[PDB]
RNA sequence: AUAUUGGCGAGAGACCGAUAGCGAACAAGUACAGUGAUGGAAAGAUGAAAAGAACUUUGAAAAGAGAGUGAAAAAGUACGUGAAAUUGUUGAAAGGGAAGGGCAUUUGAUCAGACAUGGUGUUUUGUGCCCUCUGCUCCUUGUGGGUAGGGGAAUCUCGCAU
RNA sequence: CGUGGAGGUCAGUGACGAAGCCUAGACCGUAAGGUCGGGUCGAACGGCCUCUAGUGCAGAUCUUGGUGGUAGUAGCA
């Protein structure tokens, strides 16, 4: 059934859990609403399951019906969610008619955060940044240490200046 | 996040008895088992022992000074589990992750609004 | 078999030093009688250093680089959200460079928007210092019209001189390479072309590898063919990178670690 | 400054360690010409190493190293008159025997300065 | 996958067998592939290597350089290609020990038994 | 072989005379027979574009505004024959700096914003040439019967231009574009007075972020028109282009105004330039103007250059076909050209002439010039004894 | 059919990994000790390749100094990583017949301390997955999905850019 | 809570530096300990659900190896 699916993954392995040091459990099954995993908040244990995701900029809301327990190929039925926030939350509501109030406000909540992930464009229009992360590979860290120490030794700067002051002020006497 | 004022109870490390005198005795905590030990009978002046009373408040446990819970991350997949808990949890880029992969992780965590506890690790300019 | 190996080669090393130098004591004794025999040894037997074994216009002067016609104004800026050590570093460049203005850089004005200001205000060069952590790491000289731009890396700064207000004399070393003399060209341009002789201050720019060292000194002349000099100013090591050719759009050299593999070349 | 320095080193030397420590620190921070003259005086019982003693063998090793470091300095092309030992260090060696490593680093004493109004 | 009971998949047995192999077995273990031109002519992938045949080096620091094999050092599992030489500090020349898997034969040295070896393996000289 | 290397730091033409296997970097290797500086006119008047007409005649175009017809003549100086260069005619003052300085109020990044020639090619055995500038000017400079250059007509285009490519596949028409300027097809009349914009490109649909895709095409090459049933109204012109935003974009006008396939060649939107056309086997597959002679995009193979140090090779579907001279090229690449279909001409800001073989990806010639190259043309490849 | 710590020859392991495992991974039943029967250890790792440091110079020798090979000698036949005890040097601090510890704090030294930059509500425009015209394609129930050719902002914030 | 190995899993980490070692460095856990920064290094390693054991040291006039104070002392006939 599904209670038997839950208990077998609650303990006895949900092989995509992250045990945080906080003791918290995170299902990384790409189709869950809360990143955390709990009973009927993870998409395997529950049979009726809604979620908002993004594949491109297009934010779809996927939906899982218990009708399709036989066929995993077409489990998640998906609908595009316009682009304006107000009509999208209204778009959400109609799909969630006669469900748990869990998925009602939580898909509303997924959509909220994933729309304010499109603050990426804000970072990437006003980018123009003169920095960029450079790796410091420990081979280079010694090619540019032990060769400078070998430079100074062979340099003999004092003798170089002592030459090119005498050689200057003899010719510029 | 609006968090409560995090009380620590005991900031000092619970070192072992005679960990400082002898060198072979480690600073890692071990109880004194002997009946004639002053530390075991909790005499005045002697070192304080770890007991359950020093336990941290449940609401403010595991929280760093920033008010976030710590969370290890290996790659971009494990990072994107905290898409819903940016205010609560913080990405701790694991020690063994290369400099090549960190620039990728930091790009995504900056976009998702996830506070990384250890940026500038292996990364010069 | 380490226990065998250890004794065999320790004795062989012991045997070799005896033989090496008994040959040399006989060499010494034959050299006392005949000076000429020593001379021939020095011809054949060579020290063979790395320098010995190295693996091998006028319109430009004005158009890309600043000459002795104006006082060159240098727009000293810093990378965004920098701390004490960067401004501490700016105070060392506030003395050495001719007519520096320090600009506190407040987020935005990407790069071309800066160029618009320093056309209007009429600057010659831009210099920007950056910090990854609490240490200074990179230094970027750009020329404001056209844009020949040089990037640099600092791995040394250590701090008893205390100099005067007199303007220091330039000196450069080892720029045989054409890419070397285009960097020599930058430091001829960017530093003052005033030298007031009295005040006795010398700024060097020695480059025996691909590493360039700049130092300041005080020279005292005694008439017995010798000059003395005391350490003054900042200790320094630089590394050339990029040569971005446009303001920042193009490249000419851009250091990779694909060099260091040659152990020679030196650009 | 490594440019203003020369250094000799002796390793696995069959000397008494405890005697070498005393004659090393007796000569530490001294000008090279005064230093070499001092050890000649210790050999002839004119001066003693700091209670005081005349340890012939230990001093013999040290003035051998100082003679070597003098030639090391003239190999690089340093001034002989302004030369002084800055860092002289002596520590034990693998063993019974009681051998010792010695290393000494000689340095220029740079003054040479003027000013103008 | 191993099907036979005669052959062993043990690491310890296999490494010993290789390092304590005789000169005759090491002849077969030091086999070089042929270039695409010779593979088209002779209709054969790889052969054991000898002296008076030419070779082109594919992998290593001496990449793309070619020459003629001087001596098959079977003890050190190596070939020594003439004109692929590292110059010592005293002005002398020391040959680099290349491995025949990294090499590629460009011009074979056909003898009578060599012709018979090609004809055995399904060749057409 | 013999080369015309356009120098900018001196503002001249250096003439390379050498053999195959010439290397100036190695002292024990082969040397070039003769280097020859000609027409030193300073940094202010460097040669932008050229065209080799015949054995004893070649046109030039300088950045001061001057288009010059120059006579080549050979004489003796083992057994090699050096060239002499004499300016016969000159048509000057063909730039308009006022347009470009007014438009780019921070377009991207250029402080001086110099106007240069984007093309120099023949219209058709004609004695009739065209020259286009970055400020949208097009000058139809015809060589007269008395061997003197005369300007027939000056024409106007929407700025800013970066490339202009004529269409010489009969089966007059050209195309042009630049920064925030789409690819527009313009028909010229035989009188050379009338220009008519017959077609304009459309930018593709938005990316993930719903941002507008940047438009900055850098070079175009034409293909022979699409086969099958030609639709009425819709024109038949197959062509591809390269942008500054890594987009290898391919347009079939029969299909539509939008390009049917935009392909990111490199990640992170790396700037690219100079779309050349070659063939994998080292063959000539193009006309005199480099336009690909086929009715399909899948046969096309392209060479393009970035601004870091690299020279790339790509097919018709954006698959990476290997770099050209990864080791030797240390600086940028200002100019590339596929000569004969079996040689590559290369020389950039590292100030070296490089001649690469197309088939084996092998460097043949390396010549130090001492000046930044912006243009190279091969006169002949006949060996010298 | 059964036994088998020997021999001959294999195939294996939820075994041990150099103070373990046989005593012995190596000049091991060797070196060595005992009149003798017997007793019986220690000891693995340079590198990818010796490329094992040429040559100048300090010393009768012992070792150094310049210089070089190598990715690295910060890998040198005392050779991978190189812990602690312990030893020297340098720097800082403390010391009138005890130090180290716990609670608290001052002073001195010192390290942390955002490539954080918006958010909201209006207004120019300019684009698109927007309006509109014409379509094409995957499948399951309406509350579907993907994907072309044109036009059009004088309506429309629907989104994103200024 | 930790250690050696086993099954499973994380399409885990890893020459853009695994393991180890230090560190007047930082965080978490009452604690067993865990995590991270810096330095050194050079090739494998870890979390999670389970299995298994030659699994956790301050002592045994402990075993082995190394190193001190004693001491430049007694001493060298």
């Amino acid at each position: 059934s599904d209670e038997i699916v839950w208990q077998v993954i609650n303990q006895s392995f949900c092989s995509h859990r992250i045990k945080a040091p906080n003791g918290q459990n995170f299902c990384r099954n790409e189709y869950n609403v809360t990143g955390l995993c709990t009973r009927q908040s993870c998409p395997l244990a529950n049979s009726k399951y809604a979620t908002v995701k993004c594949d491109n900029g297009k934010l779809y809301l996927y939906m899982k019906t218990p009708e399709r327990a036989h066929t995993p190929a077409k489990l998640w039925e998906r609908i595009k969610l316009s682009k304006n926030y107000t009509k999208a939350l209204q778009q959400i509501d109609e799909h969630l008619l006669h469900w748990s109030k869990f998925f009602r406000h939580k898909c509303k909540q997924r959509f909220t955060k994933l729309t304010q992930v499109m603050i990426t464009e804000r970072r990437l229009a006003l980018r123009e940044e003169e920095r960029h992360y450079v790796g410091v590979a420990p081979k280079v860290k010694r090619r540019e240490q032990n060769r400078e120490r070998k430079a100074l030794v062979a340099a003999k700067i004092e003798k170089a200046i002592e030459k090119e002051l005498m050689d200057r002020l003899k010719s510029g006497a | 996040l609006p968090h409560p004022k995090i009380v620590k109870k005991h900031t000092k490390k619970f070192k072992r008895h005679h960990s400082d005198r002898y060198h072979r005795v480690a600073e890692n905590w071990r109880k004194q088992k002997g009946i004639d030990s002053v530390v075991r009978r909790r005499f005045r002046g002697n070192i304080s022992q770890p007991k359950i009373g020093y336990g941290s408040n449940k609401k403010t446990k595991f929280l760093s000074p920033s008010g976030h819970k710590t969370f290890l991350v290996a790659n971009v997949k494990d990072l994107e589990t905290l898409t819903m808990h940016t205010k609560t949890y913080a990405a701790e880029i694991a020690h063994n992750i290369s400099a090549k992969n960190r620039v990728v992780i930091l790009a995504r965590a900056k976009a998702l609004g996830i506070k990384v506890t250890n940026p500038k690790g292996r990364l010069a300019l | 078999n380490k226990l065998k190996r250890q004794e065999i080669f320790a004795d062989i090393k012991h045997e070799k030093n005896k033989e090496r130098h008994t040959m040399r004591r006989k060499r010494a004794k034959e050299e006392r009688e005949n000076p000429e025999l020593r001379e021939q040894r020095l011809k054949e037997n060579v020290t063979q250093t790395i320098e010995n074994t190295r693996v091998y216009e006028d319109d430009l002067m004005r158009y890309f680089n600043s000459n002795s016609n104006e006082p060159p104004k240098i727009f000293l800026t810093t990378n965004v959200n920098a701390k004490k050590s960067a401004y501490e570093f700016a105070n060392i460049l506030i003395e050495i460079l001719p007519n520096v203005t320090f600009v506190k850089r407040k987020f935005g004005y990407k790069l071309k928007e800066i160029s618009d200001i320093c056309i209007k205000r009429n600057f010659t060069d831009i210099v920007i210092i950056n910090e990854d952590k609490k240490k200074v790491t990179g230094l970027t000289f750009i020329h404001l019209p056209e844009g020949p731009t040089f990037y640099f890396k600092l791995s040394s700064f250590v701090e008893h001189g205390r100099p005067t207000s007199h303007i220091p004399e330039l000196i450069l070393n080892n720029f045989q390479t054409r890419l070397g003399q285009t960097v020599g060209r930058l430091f001829q341009s960017i530093l003052p072309q005033n030298p007031d002789i009295e005040g006795r201050q010398v700024i060097t720019l020695h480059n025996q590898r691909d590493y360039i060292f700049f130092r300041r000194h005080r020279y005292v002349f005694k008439d017995n063919e010798r000059v003395g000099l005391q350490e003054l100013g900042p200790q320094f090591t630089l590394k050339l990178k990029r040569l971005q050719r446009g303001i920042k759009e193009e490249t000419e050299w851009e250091h990779k670690p694909e060099m260091d593999k040659e152990k020679k070349k030196f650009y | 400054n490594p440019a203003k320095s020369a250094s000799a080193r002796g390793s696995y030397l069959r000397v008494s360690f405890k005697n070498t420590r005393e004659t090393a620190q007796a000569i530490n921070g001294w000008e090279l010409t005064k230093a070499q003259k001092y050890l000649e005086q210790v050999l002839d019982h004119q001066r003693a190493i700091p209670k005081a003693r005349w340890p012939a063998k230990s001093v013999k090793f040290v003035q051998g190293l100082l003679q070597n470091a003098a030639a090391n300095a003239e190999a690089k092309g340093l001034d002989a008159t302004k030369l002084y030992v800055s860092h002289i260090q002596v520590n034990q060696a693998p063993k019974e025997s009681s051998p010792s490593h010695i290393e000494l680093v000689v340095t220029e004493k740079e003054e040479a300065v003027a000013k103008a109004a | 996958a191993k099907q036979s009971l005669d052959v062993s998949s043990d690491r310890r047995k296999a490494r010993k067998a290789y390092f304590t192999a005789p000169s005759s077995q090491r002849r077969v273990l030091l086999s070089a592939p042929l270039s695409k031109e010779l593979r088209a002519q002779y209709g054969i992938k790889a052969l054991p290597i000898r002296r008076d045949d030419e070779v082109l080096v594919v992998r290593g620091s001496k990449k793309g350089q070619e020459g003629k094999i001087s001596s098959v050092y079977r003890l050190k599992f190596a070939v020594q290609v003439d004109k692929v030489t590292k110059e010592k500090v005293n002005g002398a020349s020391v040959p680099i020990n290349l491995h025949p898997s990294k090499l590629v034969i460009t011009k074979l040295h056909l003898d009578k038994d060599r012709k018979a070896l090609i004809q055995r393996k399904g060749g057409k000289l | 072989m013999r080369l015309l290397v356009s120098c900018v730091d001196s503002g001249s033409i250096k003439e390379v005379l050498c053999n195959i296997g010439t290397d100036t970097s190695v002292q024990s290797a082969l040397q070039p027979f003769h280097v020859a500086p000609h027409l030193a006119e300073g940094l202010k008047a460097y040669v932008d574009r050229m065209w080799v007409i015949s054995e004893d005649e070649a046109i030039l175009a300088r950045n001061s505004g001057v288009v010059e017809l120059v006579k080549i003549s050979k004489h003796l100086k083992p057994k090699f024959d050096i060239s002499e260069f004499e300016i016969t005619s000159s048509v000057s003052d063909l730039f308009d700096d006022a347009k470009l300085e007014s438009l780019s109020s921070k377009s991207v990044k250029r402080t001086k914003l110099v106007d240069g020639f984007v093309t120099l090619c023949p219209i058709k055995s004609n004695n009739t040439f065209v020259a286009a500038t970055k400020s949208g000017l097009l000058h139809i400079i015809k060589k007269g019967e008395d061997k003197k250059l005369i300007k027939l007509a000056s024409l106007g285009l929407k700025a800013p231009v970066e490339f202009l490519q004529l269409y010489d596949l009969e089966d007059y028409i050209f195309a042009y574009g630049g920064e925030e300027n789409l690819i527009k097809l313009v028909e010229i009349d035989s009188s050379f007075q009338s220009l008519k914009q017959i077609w304009e490109a459309k930018n593709v649909k938005n990316d993930r972020l719903d941002m507008r895709v940047p438009v900055w095409p850098m070079a175009l090459r034409f293909l022979e028109p699409s086969p099958g049933k030609t639709e009425k109204g819709k024109l038949n012109y197959q062509f591809a282009a390269i942008t500054r935003w890594s987009h290898l974009t391919k347009y079939s006008t029969q299909h539509g105004r939008k390009p049917f396939a935009q392909i990111d060649l490199l990640p992170n939107r790396e700037p690219l330039s100079q779309m050349e056309v070659f063939d994998a086997k080292g063959e000539n597959v193009v006309s005199s103007l480099g336009n690909f002679q086929s009715e399909t995009f899948n046969e096309l193979n392209v060479i393009t250059t970035d601004y870091k140090k690299n020279v790339f090779k790509f097919d018709g579907n954006g698959r990476m076909l290997g770099k050209v001279g990864r080791d030797d090229i240390t600086g940028s690449s200002t100019y590339i050209h596929v000569h004969d279909g079996k040689y590559l001409l290369q020389g950039g800001l590292d100030r070296y002439v490089r001649i690469f073989d197309i088939k084996t990806n092998k460097m043949l010639v390396k010549v130090y010039v001492g000046s930044r190259i912006n243009f190279i043309v091969m006169l002949d490849d006949v060996e010298i004894e």
